[PDB]
């Protein structure tokens, strides 16, 4: 198919399009914050290998 | 009366009061709290969901 | 995909099922699907995480 549609930032605040995404990050300690999201290792406790997620 | 130490128990389940001794030494109280180990703290998280 | 009409291909007389499924998008009777958990679907312990592998 095709789609046509808009993506505008006039500035500050007047930002406009057909989905805006918007990811939220507040809160979240990062290292570089425009990575968005955080990484988590636990390790299993029976076999000792590690987890990421 | 400059005698007894008076304290309050908040959680009174009626209305009463108990009179007790203590002495200046250690030894010398009835009943006798001794701690060992206190708050530790404990840590981890679980591995199939990463909740910690 | 999930439905947005009831008896999605009701009207849709194509009969190789994908290109129903195709046209079921267009006409705005199935939708795709595909969207982020409401967040307490991670939190309540009896959880699934999807893998990812290599």
């Amino acid at each position: 198919y095709v789609i046509v549609g808009v993506v505008e930032n006039i500035g500050e605040k007047e930002i406009v399009g057909s989905i805006f995404y918007a990811p939220y990050t507040e809160g979240l300690d990062l290292d570089d914050p425009e990575h968005v999201g955080a990484f988590k290792v636990v390790v299993d406790p029976e076999s000792l290998q590690p987890s990421i997620g | 009366g400059g005698k007894y130490r008076v304290y309050i128990d908040q959680y009174a389940k009626q209305d009463y009061f108990t009179v007790g001794y203590k002495g200046p030494n250690e030894m010398d109280a009835g009943i006798y709290y001794a701690p060992y180990v206190a708050l530790t703290p404990l840590r981890g998280s679980d591995p199939k969901n990463f909740q910690p | 995909y999930k439905v947005l009409e009831d008896t999605p291909f009701a009207t849709i007389e194509e009969s190789d099922l994908e290109l129903a499924l195709q046209i079921a998008i267009v006409l705005l009777k199935v939708r795709l699907f595909s969207d982020a958990a409401s967040t307490s679907k991670f939190e309540s312990s009896d959880s699934e995480i999807a893998d990812a592998r290599f």
